[PDB]
Formats: structure tokens, C-alpha cells, sequence
């Protein structure tokens, strides 16, 4: 009579590497790196703002190709496609842009209002500012959240608005500078020759000059526009005094930022699905310590790694022997 | 195999064997059959349980952007960012790497090692009571009911 | 007779982690991870420059309330506490600071020296520059390591002085550019509408224009004041030349930077002990490789962890039976 | 558990042994008594404080102030910032949790070891002259006085 | 010395066994000599070979600039970078020190290992036929020529 | 008659470290870090410009004295040495220069070609512009690719150069701007008073006005000199308009950047020998993890780490005991 010891065999064909052995069958075992995605963008609780057709810029500045977005409640990050070039339309610098776009990635509250009403607020002056470049339907127009101020027949007298913040968010507000090509255009444009533009409030002073120069056309202009911006703290007050040149604000925005996020790049279809960790071509759904899905991520997120195998045994060698 | 027993000295394993990792066999005049040890199955899974929560699990996770954008005029301070990114990249693919390596070696040693100690359980008990015949078994010198062969595997035995 | 092997229990309550069990009872073992910290802010070696009531903004230029402080010789980490608000007294921006304060954080020698003396270097021109946002006892004063010049009746004349380097260390120089509200009160201050600041030397060369511009009131003044350095070489010569709005430097500073630091901000006491790691609560007596005490550090420091027990067994199982 | 011996077929520590790690009990008719063997003990001493002194001070360590500063325009340079501090948070925290708890297994199991090699260098000498009882000791078949117990501590037994 | 062979029960080891790993002696009316034992000095070879080759290229290496210039109002950037260089300079020098001390401690102790293994698979064969003499050595019982120590290499002894 | 079971020993001194035991002697190891290199600067493939006497700088702009250099095909990396000052003669501030240093520091297409020919480009203004500052062969000269334009006899004319790519590469394009150090000089250079330096093309619109400031000598130059550049697309087109001060493009360059890469400073010898890594002292035979050569290096490297010693184990522990 004989009893023996030994131990369990399956038909598991899990193949696991050792340090000393490589390709080894065991009977038990659990995969330690995330290898797929979900083919979708997703929420992080909240949902991301798509742009689309558009960019953070055009978005911003009120391309009149972004008319059918507005979309803004409050979001979890920003999503661009390879689609997303309609922004500035006039040629130009947008200054500290992707400045900005970080920190605009993620924001929790966030609400259009009219800073300065087209109507009541520059008598004076003009209100024909549009152009070839920013077309809507094939007429010439111009961004929805800017004003283009010009002379009131043969002149621009020197103008002042205020604005005080009482929305009890942080008020962000664009304008713009405009450069003409020519020191003529300088003056059928604004009339006087030596102008300037300036903007001041508790931690914001600056003056700007028109750069008169030659250039080639962009989008069919030799004239620039520089588009700046600022972030307007509760209580205070911006100051805009100019005699040419300023491309006004119309539309400022008022905000709660949240922490900082990202902007992704990408073509994949935006579901209802939620995920704690977000790449370009999908969600991981991952609580898994390691990933080779993709370097670049929004949220909590395995390491990325650059393996493509990490099988960790749990059960024994697998030694059938029959 | 750096304790000689698994896929050593007991050349193979029981597919026979379905309810747990390790056990006995045993042969009587009752018949035969398989048995899973339950102390040491028990054991090593919660061991084993414990190892894969421990990998898993003792990986702290800070909520990240990651990408960042920088324009033509950035492009020292955009190599930083890639320099950052991969250097982590090198760190995290490495260690990894070696650590499935390392605690692979370890798992297989910590099965060998609980079938060995198994055997020598067995041993000890036996005595002189039964022959090692190799392969992992023991011949009773005397005869050994089903009772009795419960006893070995309790670990109840009891005689000389 | 007989001889048994066996080994060593104890009364050690001592509890480790291990990869298969947790909460492992052993007879002997050492703690990895420093949890606890001194509760006071220590020196390097050398001590640290303490700004109290003032920062580094209001010490540099002399604001009005940090004449009780002046105590610097050599330092090796700057300390600012949570009452450290007298800086820039009359409003504006300080161009580079967090540079600068990055700079200044560890000094090896460090001595004030008049640099254009109040008295002589000023002919053809004023010294009645005070305001009631730079005020002391409540009369109203200025910096007092700045010179506010301004015109002697109705004529302020192109100034021009110059400074060569022959303290045989690095020479700090501060200086402001006044930007007044109005057109008008350019005028009443420096006469010339058409004004500039140039300072120039072997490696600064920069020109100021007053940025005159409607804004609102900080500290009761709608004017502005631009604060500016730079690191005079030994040997080289700063130039300053004015026709308004130059708040010229009274006082500079000769210095020896050593390495780089830090500023820590902090309401611990500060005490003689010394220390080759400081946090912002306290220093760390550190010799273990881990701490969880602050991520934020000064000096030769164990690795922040987010652990909460990293102990070591040394000893065996502890297994007494009773 | 490794080596079986620690917590296994001896099956708990002796409180009475105070001079050292591993050891011996032995009894006479000149009486009884613990006493730790010097030479294993010593070398596990100094083993385990190679060990500690390799985990404590390989340690290399730089003078780094960490803290930034960034104006409320540096707003990326200052989470390229924060994701290089937090990257080395996740790298350190992970590699010394697990550390800990892999030297710490692998420091037990040192110790196991030691017990096992200790009992087999006295199976070895005394071979058939004493009956292994179980739990670690020996039944002299002679009679062994205090000098004979002190050869096999020493490793000296001299005897078929 | 994990597995107490090497520098342990078997107290030395042999210049004269130039062939291999691990191995045998033996002596005969017929003469003496050495000879390695191939099967697991060819594992052991091939093992350690795996475990060198792991950790030479498990490493993987990205193409990399590593030095910035920055000017000198940029010094808070410039010590960003350092902070960055520093931190993977402690990260590497740490996990590569401490990487080295414990493979070498388990490569010494899978020789050791492989030893104790090697000689209980030769005591397993021999049983009773023979007695174990200490420090690796076994005496026959019955005369052992060239063809029978021939069979005990190769694992085929048979003989109760 | 006897079978003994035994191991391996041989007259091996190779000495491991283990985390019970220091020094222990083993039969066989090999070693992991490398601690050697090669005394020589080498390829990557490619071979690396070498700037000699001279910096970046005056390589771009041609000061005199790096006549003698001009090798520029392709390179993997920038070398300078100790010996490299000659780059900016002309006192002055070469703007974002680090910035164009890392971006040109593997450049794999690099051809210098004439793109405003100093004879028939400038009708109307001079061709005596040299100075002592950049002399050579004892002689006044300047720049090689920069054209000093001055006032053809008592008039600056407004001059207006326009240039369009079509290299079908990148075009790097250097100018400079001339800062005189007084309002006469300005006078006696370009006439124009109130002058101005205007650049532009599709993504470059600036301004520039003479900061006319009294300064210390620099090389015996009161004046300064700032440079700039840009990288024009492919098809896009820059455009000079000035009225004095202008230091306008003689030669400009048209590249094709390949992935960036750094630059090494080394006085070691240049060869032929190749590379996958390059450190300033030497390149390292590098297939080993970690290296303690330099921290600094370009390619593909060892990690850089703080040992003296990784030797591993890879035979038993040696006892010889004959
Ligand atoms: C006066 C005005 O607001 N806009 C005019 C602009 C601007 O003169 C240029 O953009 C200046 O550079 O020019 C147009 O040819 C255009 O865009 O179609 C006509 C348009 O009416
Ligand atoms: C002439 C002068 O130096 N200082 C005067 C200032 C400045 O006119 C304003 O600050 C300019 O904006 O005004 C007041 C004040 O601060 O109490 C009276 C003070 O005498
Ligand atoms: C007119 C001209 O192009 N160059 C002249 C310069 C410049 O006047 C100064 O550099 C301006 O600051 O001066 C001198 C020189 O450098 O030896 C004579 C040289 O002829």
C-alpha cells in the first residue's frame, strides 16, 4: 500500500517568462499590463468639450464658423480633431495661447456675457468691421466676440470704456490690435496717424502701437491682428482707452477654473461611458499598475511602459508529463 | 526547482489531481485516488493572493495631463518635457521588466518549496514504517486502511 | 539525554509587512521611513535670512516697514511667513522676480552700499518724492533704497550718471520707472511729455517709455511704477540716463552668490539646531532613505513617500507559545 | 516557511534561550539549559546588518531645493513641475514599498534557513547514535555528559 | 550557503574539476578522477546566461540630448532641469546598486542550491548501497567499477 | 571504492558583492558598468561640426575670423571648445540664441547661398560699413554675412528688399539692428532721426526702433548690435523695410533639420571611429546598463549612475581550498 505527494497539472497553456527561463508553461495566471482601449473618448465624471470644427482660438474669439458650437457648461477636459482649423481668421499672433488652452482645459463654471454692448457703448465711432478673411456664407464678416471699431467719418476721437467685475468668477476678456500694411491705410482705417491702444486694471498695464509695415497677404490680408487676453480677478476693473486700432471686446467669458487638465487630439467618436484614465484613441480601463496603450494621458493612469508582455504566475509549473 | 522537488525528484504532476495544488495519491485494497492537501493549498493561495494584490495594488497614482504644448520658440523647454517623459518611460519599462522576472523566479520556488515540505511531512510521520520507493511515494511496510491513510494526511499517524 | 535545535522569541510586539502575509509578528527590526520632524525651522551650516513682516520685494527696495530688519550677512535659505505682505508698496510689477528671489535665495556675503548718493549725485533736479502708499508713522515717505526724482520748477533737464564696479564682487542695482495716469501729470512731475529712461553697461542695455494710461486706483494711486535689476559684473559700468520718470537707485547691493537654494514659507520658530534637511514644519533628522514628512524640501533629503510604514525586519518570526 | 523549519517541525521559540539567535537546549543528569550557538548567530548578525546598512546608505542623495515658483503665465512650466515631482513620487513610493516587503520575506526565510542548516550539522554528526524525536531534537542512545554535549555544539562529536 | 553545500557540508571545491560547473570524483581499483556533471551544468549555464541577458537589454534606451542652455534670467527653469537630472541620477544609482547586491546573493545561492540538489540525487540512488561518509562522499558497500560509477552520473544506477 | 559529490574552484580573484556579504570570491562574473571611455569625440553615424576658434555665433553671422571653417554639409552634433570665443564681435544681444543653438544642432541638408547680393540689392545707401571691433588681419572689417547699410552721402532713403523661398527647404535668415550711443551718431549713420527696422513674412511681423542710450565700451564699441532671426517656410516670403539701422542679410542659409540632438564642449580629438553614444571626455563602447563616465551625454547611453563597482555573479562562490 503507498501514498503520495504531489501537485495539481491542467491543460492551461498560460506561458509566463523567469529570470533564470524563458516561455514556461504554469497552470495559473494574471496579465499585470493593460494592452487595449476602448475605442471611445470618454467622461471623468464630467464630459469633454469638443470643438470640432473648430480650435481653442476660433472657439474663443467667435470664429463665424464656430456659430454652431457653443456648448460650454463646464468640462473635464478639451478635445480637438484633425478637423479643428477654423480659429484665427484674421492673420495674426494670438499671445500666450497655449498659455491659455492649459488653462482653460478644464474649467467647472463658465458663462458668455456681452462686456460691452455693440449698441450703447461707442457712440462716437463705427460698426462696419468686417472682412474677406472671417466669411460667413460667403459674405464678408467678422468674430462674434469682437468688435471692429473704426472712425466715424474722418475721425476717431479718443476712447474710453470701463468695466468692473461683479460676477463673483473670474472674467476672462479678448480684444485685439489691429496693424495695417501701410501708414495710408493707417489713416482711412483710424485717422490718426499716431495712435495707440491701452489696457489697464489691478495687475494688468500695457500700451501697444500699430507695427505699420509691409508684408505678404495671408488669407488675402497684409494686415495683422495681435489678439490678447487677460484674467479679470473679482471686484476689479479693466480700463480700455484707444484712438485706433482696437479691436474691441464684445463678449467676454466669466469662470470657475478648476485644477489644470489637457487637450487631446483625436478622431474617436465622444460616448457616455466614464473613465478614470483617458488616451487619444481611448479609455483604459485600467487598475492595472502598467500600460503600453499610449505615453500621452489625461487622468489616473498605469504607468506607460514599453512592454508587451507582463504575465505574472500564480500557480505552479504546469507539468503534465503523460 | 531550487528545491528539487517539482518537476525533480517527483518528475510530474497529477492532472488527475483537480481540487487544490498539492496532495496525495495513496492506493489501498479500498481502492486508490487523489486529494488536495487543504492546509498548504490554502496557504499558498492566500500567499500567492497576497504577492498579486501587493504588485497591484501598492502602485500609488497622482491624476495627471501629461501632455503638454509648447510653441516654435519652446522647443529647450519641450525637449525637458520629452526628456521628463522618458526618462519615466526607462525607469517604469525596466523595473517592471525585472520585477515580473524576479517575483516569477520566486513564485515557482515558493510551489517547489511547499511540495518538498510536504514530502518531508509525510517522511517524518512514516519513519520506518514505510520505504521511500522514489517519485515521491512511500510503501507501507504494514497495511494501511482508508482511516489510516486520513491519519497520514491529517497528520495524525501515530506509530513507530 | 537528549540536545534540541531551536531559536529565539521574545516579548517584541514588533509587526512587519512581508509579499505573502501582512502584519507579520518579529523579533527584531528597524524602521525605514522618517515620520516626524523638528518642528523648527535650522540652519545649513549656516542660518537662514528671516523677512518677517516684509518679502523679498519690500526688503531689496526698502519699503517703509522693513527698516526694522536689515540683518543681512550671509544666509542660506530665505524664510517668508505667512505675515509677509509689505513688498511693493506703491502698485506695480517687478520685472523677473521670482527670478531674482530664485537667485538671492543663498548668499555668501551680502553688503548694502550707497550707490548715488541722495545729496550730491542730483543737482538740477528735486527729492520730494513721497506718497501715502509708501507711508511710515503716517506720514508719507518711499523706498528707501530708491531716489524718486522729480523736476526742479518747471524744468527737468536730461540727467546722466554712471557707476563702475570696483567692489570686487557682483553688484545688485535696483531701479523704477513712474507711469503716470494722465498726459497731465507727466507734466507736473517731469515737465517733458516726450520722456525715456535708458539704462546701459556691458551686458544690459534697455530703453523705458512712461506708459501713460487711465487705470484703476491700487493703494490710492492710479499711477504705476515698474521695478527693474540687473547683476552689475566687476569691473563694468551701469549708465543711467533720464528726462522723467526715473526712480533712480539710492542704495544697491555687493554680493557673493554662492549655490543656488530656495525660499521657504513658514510660521515655525527658527532655532540654532542645525540640519542637513529642512521642510517647511520642520527639519528632518535624516539618515533613513524615505520620509513622508513634506514633498517640498531644502538640502540633502531622504525620498518623499507616500507610505505611512516602511519597517524592516531584522530578527525572525516571533513564535514564543505561551 | 521556507525551509520548514521556523514555525514548521520546530514548532515554536524558546524565550529561554536570551544570548543569541539560534541555539541549542539539551539535558543531563548534570541538569538542563539553553545556550546559543555563537558562529551561526554571529554570521546572521553580521549578514543582516550588511543588509541594513546596503538598504540605508546605497542611498545616493543631492542637495535640491524642489520648491519653484511660476507667475500665473508659466501656468505649463509649472505642471511640468508638479509631473516631475509627481513622477518620482509614484517611482519611489512603489520601489520602497515593495523592498520592504520582498527583503522582508526573503530576511525571514534567511533565518529559516539558518535553523534548518543548524539542525542538520547535529543530524549529521550524531547519525545513528541518537533517535530523532521530532521537533528538533535528538534522544541520545549513549549517555552524554556535559563535556559530549559541548563536542556537538562545537562540532566536534567524534562518534559512528 | 542558503542551501548549506557550497562552503558548507562539502567544505571545498575542486581546481581540479576544470570541466564544468558541478561534478564528481569517485575512485576505483581502476583509478580516480574528475568529471562535471553536464545536464545541470548546461541548465545552470543557460540559466545564468538568461539572468545576464535580462538585465544587459530588458533596459530599453531612448535617444536623448540631455544638455540644456539657458541664459541667466532663467535660472528657475535652468534648476527645474538639474532637479530633473538629479532625480533620475539617485532613481538609477539606487535601484542599480541594490539591483546587484540581491541578484548576487540569489545567483550564489542557485549554485548552492544546485549542489545540495545534485547530491541528494546521488544519494537517492545509492540508499543503503552505500554510506555517506561527510563532505560530499559516499563509500560503497558493494566494489564499484568504471561502467557502475558510469551509471550513477547518469541517474541509471539501479540497485536496491 | 568512492563517489563523491563536489564543485567547481579555480585561481579566480573576481570579488562581488552580495546583501549578506561584501567581497566575496567568485569563480566567474561579469561586470555591468561601464567606466572606461574613449578619449576621442566621434560619429553617430554622421560626423560632428566642429567650430574650433570660434561659437555658433559668429559662425551664423561670419565673424573674420572663422574664415577658415566653413565645412558644413551635415553634422550629428555641435562641438565647441575652450578655445571658442570668436563668435559676436560687434557688442550686443544675439536674441533667443540658446533657442537657435539646440535647433540647429543636427542639421542633416545645410547650404549657405547670397541672399541679398551686396552689389545690386542696395541702390540709394553705402558699403562702407566696418569697424575695429570685427577686424581682421590687423585691418577693420565686419560680418561676412551681414551687410552694414549706411547713408549714401547726406540721405537714408526708406529701402524695401523682399526675398521668396523656393530652396524647397527651411531658409534661416540673420540681420541685425544697429543701437547708436547718441542722438548725433544716429545723425552722422542714417540721417533719419526718428527711424525704424521692419521684418516680415507669414508667422515673423515686428518692429524695431533705435534704442539710442549712452553705455560703456565694449570692445571699443559704445554701440551695440542686436541679432535676430527666423526660419522661413518653404514658399513663404520675408520682407525688409528700414530707415537706418538696419544690418540687413548678405548671405542666409537653407537647411533641413533632422531631429534635434545637443552640443558637446570638449577639447579631446575629433575621429573617425563610431558611436551610439558621446560624452565630452569620450564616446563609451556602451551595451552595459549603467555607466559612471558622464552625465552629460548625446545618443543612445547607459544610465548614468554613482557607483564604482556592478559586478555580477555569474559563477559559485570560490573555495580554492587545496
Ligand atoms: C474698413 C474695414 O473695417 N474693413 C475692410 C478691410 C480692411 O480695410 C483691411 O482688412 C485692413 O487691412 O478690407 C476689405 O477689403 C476686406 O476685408 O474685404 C474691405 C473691408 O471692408
Ligand atoms: C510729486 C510727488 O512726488 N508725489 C505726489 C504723488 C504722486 O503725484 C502720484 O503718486 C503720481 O501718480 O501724490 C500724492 C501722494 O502720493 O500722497 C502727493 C505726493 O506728493
Ligand atoms: C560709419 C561706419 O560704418 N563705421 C564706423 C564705426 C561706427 O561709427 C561705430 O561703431 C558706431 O557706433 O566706427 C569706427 C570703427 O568701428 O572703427 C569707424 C567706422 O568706420
Amino acid at each position: 500500500d503507498t501514498i503520495c505527494v504531489g501537485y495539481h497539472a491542467n491543460n492551461s497553456t498560460d506561458t509566463v517568462d523567469t529570470v533564470l527561463e524563458k516561455n514556461v508553461t504554469v497552470t495559473h495566471s494574471v496579465n499585470l499590463l493593460e494592452d487595449s482601449h476602448n475605442g471611445k473618448l470618454c467622461s471623468l465624471g464630467i464630459a469633454p468639450l469638443q470643438l470640432g470644427k473648430c480650435n481653442v482660438a476660433g472657439w474663443l474669439l467667435g470664429n463665424p464658423e464656430c456659430d454652431l458650437l457653443l456648448t460650454a457648461n463646464s468640462w473635464s477636459y478639451i478635445i480637438e480633431t484633425s478637423n479643428s482649423e477654423n480659429g484665427t481668421c484674421y492673420p495674426g499672433e494670438f499671445i500666450d495661447y497655449e498659455e491659455l488652452r492649459e488653462q482653460l482645459s478644464s474649467v467647472s463654471s463658465f458663462e458668455k456675457f456681452e462686456i460691452f454692448p455693440k449698441a450703447s457703448s461707442w457712440p462716437n465711432h463705427e460698426t462696419k468691421g468686417v472682412t474677406a478673411a472671417c466669411s460667413y456664407s460667403g459674405a464678408s464678416s467678422f468674430y462674434r466676440n469682437l468688435l471692429w471699431i473704426t472712425k466715424k467719418g474722418t475721425s476717431y476721437p479718443k476712447l474710453s470704456k470701463s468695466y468692473t467685475n461683479n460676477k463673483g468668477k473670474e472674467v476672462l476678456v479678448l480684444w485685439g490690435v489691429h496693424h495695417p500694411p501701410s501708414v495710408s491705410e493707417q489713416q482711412s482705417l483710424y485717422q490718426n496717424a499716431d495712435a495707440y491702444v491701452s489696457v489697464g486694471s489691478s495687475k494688468y498695464n500695457r500700451r501697444f502701437a500699430p507695427e505699420i509695415a509691409a508684408r505678404p497677404k495671408v488669407r488675402g490680408q497684409a494686415g495683422r491682428m495681435n489678439y490678447y487676453w487677460t484674467l479679470l480677478d473679482q471686484g476689479d476693473t479693466i480700463t480700455f482707452e484707444a484712438t485706433g486700432n482696437l479691436i474691441a471686446p464684445w463678449y467676454a467669458f466669466a469662470l470657475n477654473k478648476g485644477s489644470d487638465s489637457g487637450i487631446i487630439t483625436s478622431d474617436a467618436p465622444v460616448h457616455n461611458c466614464d473613465t478614470r484614465c483617458q488616451t487619444p484613441h481611448g479609455a483604459l480601463n485600467s487598475s492595472l499598475p502598467f500600460q503600453n496603450v499610449h505615453p500621452i494621458t489625461i487622468g489616473e493612469c498605469p504607468k506607460y511602459v514599453k512592454s508587451t508582455k507582463l504575465r505574472m504566475a500564480t500557480g505552479l509549473r504546469n507539468v503534465p508529463s503523460r | 526547482g531550487l528545491f528539487g522537488a517539482i518537476a525533480g525528484f517527483i518528475e510530474g504532476g497529477w492532472t488527475g489531481m483537480i481540487d487544490g495544488w498539492y496532495g496525495y495519491h495513496h492506493q489501498n485494497e479500498q481502492g486508490s485516488g487523489y486529494a488536495a492537501d487543504q492546509k498548504s493549498t490554502q496557504n499558498a493561495i492566500d500567499g500567492i493572493t497576497s504577492k498579486v494584490n501587493s504588485v497591484i495594488e501598492k502602485m500609488n497614482t497622482q491624476f495627471t495631463a501629461v501632455g503638454k504644448e509648447f510653441n516654435n520658440l519652446e522647443r529647450r523647454i519641450e525637449n525637458l518635457n520629452k526628456k521628463v517623459d522618458d526618462g519615466f518611460l526607462d525607469v517604469w519599462t525596466y523595473n517592471a521588466e525585472l520585477l515580473v522576472l524576479l517575483e516569477n523566479e520566486r513564485t515557482l520556488d515558493f510551489h517547489d518549496s511547499n511540495v518538498r515540505n510536504l514530502y518531508e511531512k509525510v517522511k517524518s510521520q512514516l519513519r520506518n514504517n514505510a520505504k521511500e520507493i522514489g517519485n515521491g511515494c512511500f510503501e507501507f511496510y504494514h497495511k494501511c486502511d482508508d482511516e489510516c491513510m486520513e491519519s497520514v494526511k491529517n497528520g495524525t499517524y501515530d506509530y513507530p
